[PDB]
């Protein structure tokens, strides 16, 4: 049930995507 | 872009592509006199998700045996963290300055640190998981070498009872890999092994029972019937060679991160 290295890596690259879309 | 697998492609686009973009848009030197919006509220997303994925992968790294984790992951810890202060001091300074050149550099920089830190660690679990599959490729090599002391039917049918499964349970693994490669040219060549493989089976069984039958007989057809076991013994062998090594490729193609 634990959150694993694969959803908490897509996690950050979707917060980075959202970053990146504003420049 | 070009990853590995389609796990490691799920996860790392659509922002691999978006930086390997924003890079060539921002080469270095950055002379376009606009203004980079206020970044203080995505950026602490980011540092809220990098905080996470370190939490997450340390939970592994305290409960592990596979000490090749306990070595490659900590570094890519450090990497994302080191990453993220810069593009935490990139916003600060983008916030005081908008039209900052260096910062939005800092940015740029901070966010390939993110995405390679990210990759490293994928690539970590992904080397892991084919850890696991050679060692079944080497336990089917190493009870491949065992037909050659088989002598009786009653021993026969023990090999065939053992290997049958063994090598069903290697084929499940080659076909849950392959099935995730990005490369059709290993998926083919794992697929043709393996495939290789499974056909040579029953013929290594037939060998080893026309052996058998010529040393219980005491007839004179026993170095023929060794030579032809040994002969499918050393193209299965070889064929799980190929297996193991097509496992490890990495493309000349395959973007680092
Ligand atoms: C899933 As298969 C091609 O090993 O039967």
């Amino acid at each position: 049930t634990r959150e694993t290295i694969f959803e908490a890596s897509k996690k950050v690259t979707n917060s980075l995507s959202n970053l990146i879309s504003l420049i | 872009p070009v990853f590995h697998t389609r796990t490691i492609e799920s996860i790392l686009e659509p922002v691999a592509q978006q930086i390997s973009h924003l890079v060539i848009m921002h080469e270095e030197g950055e002379v376009d006199g606009k203004a980079i919006p206020d970044l203080t509220a995505p950026v602490a997303a980011v540092q809220a998700a990098v905080s996470n994925l370190v939490r997450v992968g340390k939970e592994t790294v305290q409960t592990t045996e596979d000490q090749i984790l306990k070595r490659d992951m900590p570094p890519a810890f450090i990497k994302v963290e080191n990453a993220c202060t810069k593009l935490v001091q990139a916003a600060q300074m983008l916030q005081s300055d908008p039209y900052s050149v260096p910062a939005r550099d800092y940015l740029i920089d901070g966010s390939r640190g993110i995405l390679s830190g990210t990759s490293d660690l994928l690539l970590t679990f992904d080397e892991a998981e084919v850890r696991k599959i050679i060692r079944v490729c080497k336990g089917i090599l190493e009870y491949l070498t065992v037909a050659e002391v088989v002598e009786t039917m009653e021993d026969l049918v023990t090999y065939t009872k053992n290997l049958g499964p063994g090598m069903t349970k290697m084929a499940k693994m080659i076909d849950e890999r392959q099935q995730e490669l990005t490369h059709q040219e290993h998926r083919v060549m794992l697929v043709n092994s393996m495939n290789t493989v499974k056909e040579l089976l029953p013929v290594l069984i037939s060998a080893m029972k026309i052996f058998v039958t010529t040393k219980n007989s005491k007839n004179q057809g026993i170095e023929e019937a060794l030579k032809n076991r040994n002969f499918t013994v050393e193209k299965m062998s070889a064929e799980i060679n190929e297996i193991i090594r097509v496992l490890q490729l990495t493309s000349w193609d395959e973007d680092a991160w």
